[PDB]
């Protein structure tokens, strides 16, 4: 039997599924450590590796990209978990090696590949404390080209009045996602700042792991693909909506939580986002 | 203890020694400063970001 992880229910993805919308024909690039394409609860449609010493994007030597992919798009069947957008066309864009790290140029090359290959959504469950001009230009180019770009806010917690959101989440063109638990409480590690845009579940999130396994991970890395998967659901119901419109639909229909410094606009609600008329619940 | 600001500018060797006294089961990974990394939270992990001289270039923290 398949299980629906709590976070998929919490963002109201089953309401889209019951309307008949599951992300079909939407192309989502998981820009990350690879995706294990042999997992029976994932279908990987394509991809490319930008990591010089790990040339196979369908081999995930870390596990992180596989877990993130399962939250976006684990298949709807009688096994494992159910993804937010279980019919999405999933692309493994490997820019991180086994140790979880990548050079800025590798991430940028992955973003460029996504643009050249007409991806509809990019998820980046990754970041660092400093930006670069070339990084900002790559994310700005993807957004100018029509791509919805979603990233983890970072796990830097609080630091008085200072923002702790990492890059590329911290750029205005990217939707930065923080983490809440099943009670809608912000996770203590979740980054904060005026750049925090929305929140999604990021505590004890069950998903796919390499070698046909499953497990619970924590992080804004886990929250980001709820929002990337939500963007795919929205585009499957409204295939002509632009990235501008998908982004506003998610922002304008959150359930507001606390102060925006800590919670942004609140928890995403993809049922409300995918209606024509938007308001907060 | 979950952050070590006093270790910035020390050698990676001294940082490892100090962190393992405070947190003996720590999983320490050394990475170049200015790389991009996965955004998952691992309570057992301490990443150490080093400059090209192998000195600590960013405050080590659990995660
Ligand atoms: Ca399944
Ligand atoms: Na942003």
């Amino acid at each position: 039997a398949q299980s629906v992880p709590y976070g998929v229910s919490q963002i109201k993805a089953p309401a889209l599924h019951s309307q008949g919308y599951t992300g079909s024909n939407v192309k989502v690039a998981v820009i990350d450590s690879g995706i294990d394409s042999s997992h029976p609860d994932l279908k990987v449609a394509g991809g490319a590796s930008m990591v010089p010493s790990e040339t196979n994007p369908f081999q995930d030597n870390n596990s992180h990209g596989t877990h993130v992919a399962g939250t976006v798009a684990a298949l709807n069947n009688s096994i494992g978990v159910l993804g937010v957008a279980p019919s999405a066309s999933l692309y493994a864009v490997k820019v991180l090696g086994a140790d979880g790290s990548g050079q800025y140029s590798w991430i940028i090359n992955g973003i460029e590949w996504a643009i050249a290959n007409n991806m509809d959504v990019i998820n980046m469950s990754l970041g660092g404390p400093s930006g670069s001009a070339a990084l900002k230009a790559a994310v700005d180019k993807a957004v100018a080209s029509g791509v919805v770009v979603v990233a983890a806010a970072g796990n830097e917690g609080t630091s008085g009045s200072s923002s702790t959101v990492g890059y590329p989440g911290k750029y205005p063109s990217v939707i930065a996602v923080g983490a809440v638990d099943s009670s809608n409480q912000r996770a203590s590690f979740s980054s904060v700042g005026p750049e925090l845009d929305v929140m999604a579940p990021g505590v004890s999130i069950q998903s796919t792991l390499p070698g046909n396994k499953y497990g619970a991970y924590n992080g804004t890395s886990m929250a980001s693909p709820h929002v990337a998967g939500a963007a795919a659901l929205i585009l499957s119901k409204h295939p002509n909506w632009t990235n501008t419109q998908v982004r506003s639909s998610l922002e304008n229909t959150t359930t507001k939580l606390g102060d925006s410094f800590y919670y942004g606009k609140g928890l995403i609600n993809v049922q409300a986002a995918a209606q024509h008329h938007h308001h907060h619940h | 203890k979950t952050e070590w600001p006093e270790l910035v500018g020390k050698s990676v060797e001294e940082a490892k020694k100090v962190i393992l006294q405070d947190k003996p089961a720590a999983q320490i990974i050394v990475l170049p400063v200015g790389t991009i990394v996965t955004g998952e939270y691992r309570i057992d992990r301490v990443r150490l970001f080093v400059d090209r001289l192998d000195n600590i270039a960013q405050v080590p923290r659990v995660g």
